[PDB]
Formats: C-alpha cells, structure tokens, sequence
C-alpha cells in the first residue's frame, strides 16, 4: 500500500504538470491540486475572484499577492489548451521578487 | 411645520405613502446582499399568490 | 321539530349565550396611480361604443386620437366580433367599420359569447388596457375595479374618466 | 417513531413558536400544524465561505433549542421580558 | 443560516420539492449525486436507516434560479412531476438544470438545450456527473436539426432570451411536446422589448401564445426576487383550444 | 475564428469608450477584471468591456463565460492602453464594467449601445 | 343550570351509566 | 475490480468473455452497455493507476476472506462450545461487546440476551415501553430460523 | 398521395407506408387529433415497410451528425434505394414524407423520381410515430430507445464541443482524495501491525518508530 | 396527576427555558389578539358612522 501511495503521488505530479503546469510551477503540484479539490473544478477556480481564493501584516500582503497571481494562473490553465511554463515561471519570478522585496 | 412648509408636507407624506407600498405587496429593494438565499420571513404552502386565467 | 320546542330552545340559547388563492397586487400599481398607461395607448372596444359612435357620427380612431392627445391602438376580441356578427344586417356598416387593417384583432379562448365576461377577465388578468364603452352595468363593474381607465361615449365626442393624465 | 421524542418535540414546538425568539424578526403568520414526514439534519457548509457561512466547531451543538440557549442576547432578552410579563401576571 | 445549524425538512405542496423550517426557511430539493455542490451552495444532509445512509439535499437560491420563485413566490400548479420528462430550452447552467434534474428524480429525465460553447462545456461536465440530464449543444431555433434526440417530452421549461421566443417555443411544442402538454415560459420584457412597458410585453406574449394554440392557465411576475420578469404556466391543448 | 470574440470596428469602439468616460465621470463604471468578476457575481454589471492585448487573452476570457451565464453582454477593445485612457487612469486597465443605476441621465445612451451591442452579438 | 336542574327528567338512560408525599406519588 | 482487471475499454469488453466474473445475462448487459455507453476515453496512465487500484481492491478482498477463515479458526480454538452453540461470528461479537471472556462469564443470562440493544433497553426501561428481546444474538442462525415469539423464547 | 414516410432514430432508420389518408382540410379537428392521439386508430394509417438500424455507435453518431447538418448518408441512401419504387421522374413521382425542409432538396437531388413533403399533416404523422415509438415496430427493434438517446446525445454534444481529457480534472480531484485516504490507511494499518507485533515483541515498537520500516522488519523477523 | 420523573441538570434547564419561551409567546399572542380586537371595535364604530 505504501508503494501504491508512492506510485499514485508520482502520477499525481505528472498529471499536475500535464493539466495545470503553471499553477504547479507557481505554488506546487500538491498545493494546487489541494486548491483544485477545495474549489471543485478549475472552471470554478477561474470563475471565482482574488478575495475568494485569498480566503480559500506583510504575511497577509504576500498571501493576497500570491492569491491574485494564482487566480491569473488558474485562468490561463483553465482556458489554455497547452499552457506555457514560461509564463508560469515568470509569474513565480515576480512572486519571488515580491518575496525578496519583503 | 408641515402645514408651514409645503414641500416638506409632501415629503414626509409621500415617504409615508411609500412605507405602505411594501405592505400592500412585496416591492423591490436592492436584491441579495449577503450570502443568504432563502426568506427571513418564512415560506407557506397553501398561499399561492398567483393569478388564474379563467375561461 | 315542534315550534314550542324551538321556542324553548332559543330561550335557552339566549340565556346561555348571555388550498386558498390570493391574486397579487400588480407591480404596475401605485396606490391608485396605474403608471403603466403611457403613449402609445392600447384600447378595447364594445359593440355599444361602436353603434353610439355611428349615432354621434364621430370617427373612431380619429376620435380617440383627439380625445387622448396621443397615439392609440384599437382592439376587439372574437366575442365582440361574434356579437357584431350576431347583430348582423342593421349594423352591417358597423361590421364594415369593425373590419379594418388599422384595428388589431385579438383572439380568445372562451366558450359562449359573453363579451362582458371575456373583457372583464382580460382586465382582471392584464390591467394595461383602456376600456371604451357606453354600458351601465359593465361601467359599474369597471368602476368598482380600481386603477383602470374607463372612456365612455357621450355628447359630441368621447370622455375619459379615471386617467390622471387628462391633459 | 418512538425515539428521541423529547428532543424532537422541543425542536418542533420551538419552530412552532419561533416568532417570539427575537423582537426584530417578525415572521409571517401561519398555523404550521405537525407534518406527517420529516428528517432532522445539519446544514453542511461549503468551503467557499469558511468565515461567515461556517459557524463554529465548539458551538456546533445537536439542537436548535440548545443553540437558542447558547445564544445569549436571546437569553437576556427572554429573561428580561419573562420577568416583565411574570410581574404583569403576579 | 449558518453551516452548523439544524432545521427540519417537510414536503411541499408540489411533489419533489421540500422546505427547511428553522429560525428561517430554506428551499430544498433532494440531491441525486451526493457529495459535491454544483455551484457552491450550502447543502443540508440527513440520515435514513445496516448502518443508515447519509442522504443529501441541496438548497435552491431563488435569487439565482428563475424557477425557484414559482414554488416560493408560489403558483397553483407546477407541471413538473417527480418522474416526468421535461425539456429545458435555454439550459444556462447547473444552477437551474441540476435542480430540474433533482426534481424529476432518477425516473424522470431532463433534456437540456443550449447553443453557446463554454457554458455548454460546463453543461457537458455536469450532465456527465448527473445521469438524468441529456445535454444538447444544438441551436434551439432548429428543432429539426436536433430532432433525432428528443421524443415526446411531457413538459417544457423555457428560459430563452431571444425576441422570437414565442416562435421558438411554438416550433418546439409543435414537434416535440405531447398533447395537453405543459409549458412554463419565462418572459423577460427588458430583453424582448426594452421600450414598451413590461405588462404590455406580457400581454403580447400571452396573446401570441393564444395564437400559437396553448391555453394559459396561470401567471406570476415573481416580483421580490427578480425585477421585470414573468412566468406563464400554460397547457398545450392542440385540440379544441376554446 | 480566434478566441477574440466580439471585437468592434473603429467607430463603434470609439463610441463605447466615450460612454466609458461619461460613466467614469458619473461613477457608473468599475475597474479591473477581478472587480468585473465581482460585480458579475453581484448582478449589477450591466455590460462588460474587455481588452485584446493583455498578458494573455485568457485571464479576461474567463469573463465571457459568466457573461453568457448571467445574460450580461460584453465586447472587446483592441488596446488596453486606450481602455485605461478612457477609464482615465495612469495604468492600462484591461477590463471594465458598466453598472446599473436608475437615476442616471446617460441611461438612454447605455440602452442605445445595448441595442447596437445585441445586434452585434 | 337551575332550569336544567328543574327539568333533570330522572328517566334518561345514557350508555355512559356503566363506567413522604413525593414517595407516595412515585408509588402511585 | 475483477472486471477492471479483465477489460479496460468498451470494445475490449465486447470482444472479451466474462463468464467467470458474471453470468451470461449480466455479461450481455455489460456488453450492451459498452455498445451504448456515455463515458469518455481514459488515458493509459489513468488506466494503469486505476488498474493498480483494482489490484489493491481484490487483494483487500482476498485478505479479508483469509482473515475471516483465520477468525473462525481462532474462535474454534478459544471457545469451541460457543461455536457449537451460537456461531463463531456472533460469539466473537459477544466477546467484543463484553471485553474479556471472564467478564462475559461473569455476566448473567439477561445481560447476554440484551447485550446488543442496550440503547433500546435502557431507553425503554427509562420511558416505560417494551424491553427489547434480541439484542445481538438475533443474527444467530437459530433465531433467524425461528419466527416471532418463537424467536423470543 | 402521402405514400411513404421516413423516421429517424438513434437505432437507425425506419420506412413506413401510409394506408389510409386522413383528410387535409380538417386536419385541425377534434376527431383527427384524437385519432392521432390514440394508438389503435393510428395503426390503420402507418405500416412499417423497412427498419434498418445503425451498425455501431460511431456510425450512429456520423449519421446523426449528417442528419443534423441536413445532408444524406450512405445507409439512408441504400435504404431509400431498397424501399422506394422507381416511378417516372417527370410525372407521377413517388411521394415521401419527412419533417426537414433542410433535408428535402438533398433527397430530391439524390432521387429525381421522389417528392419530399414536410407539411403540418406529415409533421402530425411523424409526431404520432414519435408518440407511439416501438409500438409500431412489433418487436423488431433491439436496443433500448432511451439508452440510445442518452448515448447518442452525450456523444453528439461532446463531438460538437470537442471534449478534452486534458481539460478533464477529476483525475486530479480523485487523486487528492485517494492520496489523503491512502495516507490515513497507511498509518492506521501500520499502527495495527505495530500492535500485532508488539504483542510478540513490544520493544520492537519501542526501538523502531518508523512504521514502514516496522512492517518490513516484521516481514523479515517473523 | 402528572408522571413523577427525576431529571438532572441540562433537561431541567431545557424545560425551564422552554417554559420561559412559552410564557413569552403566550403574552405576545394575547397582545396581538387584544390589539386586533380593538382594531375590530374601532373599525365597527367607523362602519356604523359610514352606513348611517
Ligand atoms: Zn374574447
């Protein structure tokens, strides 16, 4: 069962890199997939707003920033057939620039 | 003082005639503001506030 | 059930005792205002109104235009149409006026020819028309219902009754 | 059937007389006789509103009468008006 | 109205829909696919007796679904039955069509009809989740072009917003609705005729309906939840309309 | 047929940007894509203007879906710099929302462009 | 009640003519 | 899970015979389901993951069957006369209710008779109704073969 | 002269012959609509001549797509070739009744000796056939009509919208749920291994705290 | 007489609070019916002044 858990987790990382690679690159495969399960669908994820994904001092500022960026990445991963990890990486780059700005 | 000032006499009476608008029938006021979907006042079964088309 | 037993019973009685439906108020109804009547108007015609308009020799659509200071659209139903068709030969000229591309025919789904019931159903279900008649009992009916413009014929021309925008 | 009858009768009767529970609500006027079929349950939230649609865990209790007694403004409102009307009675 | 309160469920006058009584009242339908909220609504769930099964019910927002005021605002007779066939012209989303599936139940079927692409895609998803929904992404103005898929539906709901709404439902009821069928038409005067007044538009709609041979039974405006709206409940007679 | 659905011609685009300035002057226009989604959820957005030159089209393509859900029409502008200029702000907005208000003297204009926009759709 | 007492009519046949302190309460 | 181990796709189920897992009638039922189904096409990695899942499931089922046989052996070893009387499963259930076998020997006969329905027992004794009469031992084959007041006696 | 008529179904095509023509002037009467409502009198009108189903679900969807677009199909053309008697192409063509004016001229081009009719009478006859369904088929059809509807509609809608397993996300969702349940069952069954071998050796449970290596170490030291 | 049953704690508070609620609602219902009957008698005096 532990071996099957390992196989299933690696398959989950592959499926996350296939389906939502920009959300995967932005936050992670597993945290993005948890947000997927918390919302219900990537359709609903791109439906909801930045405050909704935020609830879903500078720590809160970083949280709101990453919530807006993950909203945009959910949008592009929902309405792009083949998402661009270049955009995912530059989005994470701006996030890390804000983290360095802290 | 309403008998003194005319427009105020219309003012405080029109709005007095306006609070009674919600009583004679349900009037529109904004919409859904919070997260609540149902009615704060209650739902009934055999009321059927509808007009019939009579032959 | 004897009468004196009933007498004793009423004396004992005095000595001892001493799914529904509510039609909504229409959304177009401020208290008696009926704000939904703006030009163009939409009017409903009666046989009595037709024949008295012949008698006073007034024009039908020109008459309601000059009486109501704007544009207006005339309507008759199949009940009043069959009522004219039942009146027949003496009012053949009234039938000739009632058949016109400028008057718009309105259909109905009714059993009989009681145009009174037809039209009062229409006004109890719509409250957006203007009734144009001369009849007394129906006049009292449209009077006892509120917030609706009656226009009758009389004198030299037509006369409006309940419309607030008289001028 | 014949179990939890005290709790379900208290829940039913408080929903019969919910009109006095708060002086600012003023519900509609109905008789609401006892229905023939019913099933009590709790309203599971959505994860969308964890803040205002989620209520609590240490206040999640199994009876709406019990959450009315947990509500303290209704408690003081009830005890105040109750002392009032019992003084009016006595 | 919070996520931990306990209220009680009763059957409504109509068969297939329920009411939640508590401090405040909620509009209830029995869910068919338990576990997921189809548009994120606070859902109640009770137990029924082997250990008992936890059966789900879904709340019906009247501020979202135009049908829900017909129970809440209240009509005399809804044509919908807990085992019927209903064709849904203008299948916007799950917010309405999941509820009409949940009120037709496992025996009844709903025939969703839509035209656009991405709301149609989300319709494909939710109609894959629920079995009784059959989704059609064919244009509603062409019942001949979706004629191989619908057969003699009992009752139709129409939420279409095109100005030829009467002609659309006329063709659809001529070719698919059974005799003595049910129509529930949602009229939006702001989308039909923005200039002339709403009740004038409603009179035009009911007079065109009487021209298109359906006897109107009753009508509601559904005032305090949606502005400038109407629903007409009517019977497709097809034989002796008088 | 690209994903860039309705995009007006020059004169039509000009005139909606002019209602954009007048509604921003009368405080009848809200700003931002996330805020446009918010008023879509609110049910008070009367129609939507969006861009075409964003990073990328998708973050504002999320809006037409909810537009067809809540029967609130929409159109596209070629330049988001032009959209922010008609918004009247230093930064290029990519999505703006015309709201509803009954006591607005420009409502005939908005209902006019509503007719023209529905005939475009 | 006085009138009904005068006209009791004593021949009526009705079919219903054929039918510590807390420690004592707990007992009963 | 055996059907998942056998086939993966509609046409594969149509060309595969399933007389072992199912009878022929439900075999042609799933055949007609494969002929007219409504699902999508599942990719090979998803099929492999769900196939390993079905392997886990049938392994759980076989291990649970072997566990039930081991439990029968254990109960016959512990209390053989109880296996001769009432049944291994219900005997182990009484053991699990009472805790220890010495505690169950300490318990009198009425406690064993209403060991299962303690809720209805204490409820009915509290609110003056009929005491429950079966509890846990109703699921014995003897009380199952009995009927009514015969079941009670 | 309403001689033959067609009927589409997800289980293929059906060809009927009309035996008694109902009157065209009074097609709106209580009597004619009542006998189109009843089944026993409609059998005096429609008799099945042919019924040819689709071979598979894929060809079924292809033929349904061709019908929805308004073109002719190969099986339908073969069916019409089998059933329609070759009349004179200039005078006295054979009459066929359909419901689609979009399909009318296509059949008219594919067969010059036939005349297609889509009137209110032919629509009423097709509606009555739709009302009675398999009751006119006399046990010929196999495969449930409603199941065929559901399958064909799901497939046709997915073909129109171009559904994508890449756009599918319930794999991710069930992966999250199954990984959570799997980690929980790992720790529960592993602590149960820990109990079941702490009864034989509790200081193993005190020595090795890792549950996975504990299970492996139990497997090695039986 | 009533059935004599001993109760401990929470159920005693339940019955005491719910009888508080019953007395509250009894007072409110008596107030509604007295206000309604006063409205009826004043309406009847005005109907008499309008019929005669
Ligand atoms: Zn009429």
């Amino acid at each position: 069962l532990a071996d099957y858990r390992r196989q299933l987790y690696d398959y989950l990382c592959e499926k996350m890199h296939t389906v939502a690679p920009n959300l995967s690159e932005l936050i992670g495969e597993v945290i993005g997939a948890r947000l997927i399960s918390h919302a219900g669908s990537l359709t609903n994820l791109s439906k909801q707003a930045a405050s909704t994904v935020q609830i879903l001092k500078n720590k809160g500022r970083i949280s709101r920033y990453l919530a807006n960026k993950c909203s945009m990445a959910s949008r592009i991963d929902n309405y792009s057939e083949e998402p661009s990890n270049v955009f995912g990486s530059v989005l994470k780059k701006q996030v890390e620039q804000r983290l360095e700005f802290y | 003082k309403d008998n003194r000032n005319s427009r105020v006499k219309k003012r405080k009476k029109y709005q007095k005639a306006q609070k009674k608008l919600k009583s004679v029938r349900a009037v529109y006021s904004g919409g859904q503001s919070g997260v609540y979907e149902g009615e704060k006042t209650g739902i009934k079964k055999g009321l059927t506030r509808s007009v019939k088309f009579k032959n | 059930a004897k009468k004196t037993r009933k007498f004793g019973l009423v004396k004992r009685t005095l000595n001892t005792k001493k799914t529904r439906n509510i039609p909504q108020v229409s959304s177009a109804l401020f208290f008696q205002y009926n704000q939904a009547i703006k030009p163009p108007y939409q009017v409903l015609i009666d046989t009595n109104f037709i024949n008295f308009s012949i008698q006073k020799k007034v024009d039908i659509v020109r008459g309601m235009m000059d009486c109501l200071l704007a544009k207006c659209n005339p309507l008759i139903t199949d009940c009043v149409m069959a009522e004219l068709e039942k009146l027949g030969p003496k009012y053949r000229i009234a039938l000739k006026l009632a058949r016109d591309p400028r008057i718009k025919r309105l259909s109905c789904s009714h059993k009989g020819t009681y145009a009174d019931d037809c039209l009062v159903h229409r006004v109890l279900q719509h409250k957006c028309y203007i009734v144009a008649t001369n009849d007394a009992g129906l006049k009292q009916r449209i009077r006892k219902i509120p917030g609706i413009p009656l226009m009758s014929v009389g004198g030299h021309a037509y006369v409006i009754e309940k419309l607030p925008d008289v001028f | 059937d014949d179990n939890m009858r005290r709790e379900v009768q208290r829940d039913l009767l408080l929903i019969k007389h919910r009109a006095a529970l708060d002086p600012k609500r003023h519900y509609k006027k109905q008789r609401w006789e006892v229905p023939e079929r019913f099933a009590i349950g709790t309203i599971i939230e959505d994860k969308s509103e964890f803040y205002s649609s989620r209520m609590n865990r240490k206040e999640r209790k199994s009876t709406i009468l019990e959450t009315l007694m947990g509500d303290e403004a209704s408690n003081k409102y009830f005890k105040r008006k109750y002392n009032e009307i019992q003084e009016k009675s006595t | 109205a919070r996520g931990g309160a306990k209220v009680v469920i009763e059957p409504h006058r109509h068969a297939g829909v329920y009411i939640a009584r508590g401090k405040e009242d909620l509009l209830v339908t029995k869910n068919m696919a338990p576990g997921e909220s189809v548009y994120g609504e606070k859902r109640i769930s009770v137990e029924e007796p082997v250990p008992p099964t936890k059966v789900e019910y879904r709340v019906w927002n009247p501020f979202r679904s135009k049908l829900a005021a017909g129970i809440m605002g209240g009509l005399d007779e809804l044509f919908i039955a807990p085992g019927k066939k209903v064709l849904y012209l203008g299948a916007a989303s799950g917010t309405s069509v999941s509820h009409v599936s949940d009120v037709v139940g496992p025996e009844g079927v709903v025939y969703a009809v839509e035209f656009s692409h991405r709301p149609g895609r989300e319709l494909i998803s939710m109609a894959k989740k629920r079995p009784n929904i059959i989704p059609i992404i064919e244009d509603a103005r062409h019942p001949q072009k979706y004629r191989m898929l619908i057969g003699m539906v009992d009752c139709v709901f129409a939420d279409v917003a095109q100005p030829d709404q009467a002609r659309i439902i006329a063709l659809n009821s001529h070719m698919f609705l059974k005799d003595q069928g049910g129509v529930v038409i949602s009229i939006k005067a702001n989308c039909i005729d923005s200039t002339v007044d709403a009740e004038t538009v409603f009179a035009r709609e009911v007079q065109k309906l009487r021209e298109e041979r359906i006897k109107p039974l009753e009508q509601l405006t559904l005032e305090p939840y949606e502005r400038d709206h109407c629903i007409v409940v009517g019977r497709y007679m097809r034989s002796g309309l008088k | 047929n690209p994903k860039a659905f309705p995009l007006a011609d020059a004169a039509l685009t000009q005139q909606i940007l002019d209602v954009v300035q007048q509604a921003a002057n009368l405080r009848q226009l809200k700003k931002g894509a996330n805020e446009a989604t918010k008023t879509l959820n609110r049910g008070i957005s009367e129609f939507i203007i969006m861009a075409a030159d964003c990073e990328p089209i998708e973050i504002l393509l999320h809006l037409p879906l909810l537009c067809e859900d809540k029967n609130v029409p929409y159109v596209f502008v070629p330049s988001r710099v032009a959209l922010g200029r008609a918004c009247g702000v230093s930064r290029p907005v990519i999505a703006a929302s015309i709201t509803t208000n009954d006591a607005s003297a420009i409502k005939t204009q908005i209902y006019a462009v509503k007719d023209k926009i529905e005939t475009l759709l | 009640l006085r009138e009904k007492a005068k006209e009791r009519n004593p021949d009526e046949y009705y079919h219903a003519m054929h039918s510590s302190m807390d420690q004592v309460k707990l007992l009963k | 899970a055996r059907i998942i181990l056998t086939m993966g796709i509609r046409s594969k189920a149509s060309e595969t015979d399933l007389s072992e897992i199912l009878p022929e009638e439900i075999e042609e039922r799933v055949k007609t389901a494969a002929e007219v189904s409504m699902g999508t096409e599942i990719t090979q990695t998803d099929l492999d993951n769900i196939n390993a899942l079905a392997e886990q499931i049938v392994e759980f089922a076989a291990y649970r069957e072997q566990l039930s046989n081991y439990l029968s052996a254990r109960m016959k070893a512990i209390a053989p006369n109880l296996t001769q009387l009432v049944g291994e499963l219900v005997g182990a259930r009484l053991i699990a209710h009472s805790g220890s076998l010495i505690s169950l020997a300490k318990s009198p006969a009425s406690t064993i008779q209403i060991l299962g329905a303690e809720k209805a027992l204490f409820r009915a004794l509290k609110t003056k109704h009929d005491t429950p009469k079966y509890g846990l031992l109703y699921h014995a084959s003897l009380v199952g073969q009995a009927t009514g007041k015969n079941k009670g006696k | 002269p309403i001689e033959y008529l067609l009927f589409e179904e997800p289980t293929g095509y059906a060809v009927f012959k009309v035996k008694l023509q109902q009157d065209d002037i009074g097609s709106r009467l209580k009597e004619v609509q009542e006998q189109i409502n009843d089944f026993g009198a409609f059998t005096k009108l429609i008799e099945l001549v042919s019924f040819a189903p689709f071979k598979g679900a894929a060809e079924a969807l292809e033929n349904a797509n061709d019908i929805s677009e308004g073109l002719v199909s190969e099986s339908l053309k073969a069916i019409l070739d089998l059933n329609l008697p070759k009349a004179s192409s200039k005078k006295k063509n054979i009459t066929l009744a359909i419901s689609d004016k979009n399909l009318g001229p296509s059949i008219k081009e594919e067969f010059p000796y036939v005349d297609c009719i889509s009137n209110e009478l032919a629509q009423d006859l097709i509606r009555g056939v739709r009302l009675h369904g398999e009751k006119l088929f006399k046990g010929l059809q196999s495969g449930d009509l409603e199941r065929a509807q559901l399958g064909l509609g799901h497939a046709y809608s997915r073909a129109k919208v171009k559904f994508s397993v890449q756009k599918n996300d319930n794999h991710i969702i069930q992966a999250i749920a199954l990984l959570d349940q799997l980690d929980k069952d790992i720790n529960t069954f592993a602590m149960r291994v820990k109990e079941w071998y702490g009864w034989h050796f509790p200081e193993l449970a005190k020595l090795v705290p890792d549950n996975y290596t504990f299970a492996k170490l139990v497997l090695f030291i039986k | 007489a009533k059935r004599a049953v001993v109760l401990g704690g929470d159920e005693k508070k339940a019955r005491s609070f719910i009888q508080k609620v019953l007395t509250i609602s009894k007072a409110k219902d008596s107030k509604r019916k007295e206000q309604k009957a006063s409205q009826r008698k004043e309406r009847l005096k005005k109907l008499a002044k309008m019929e005669e």
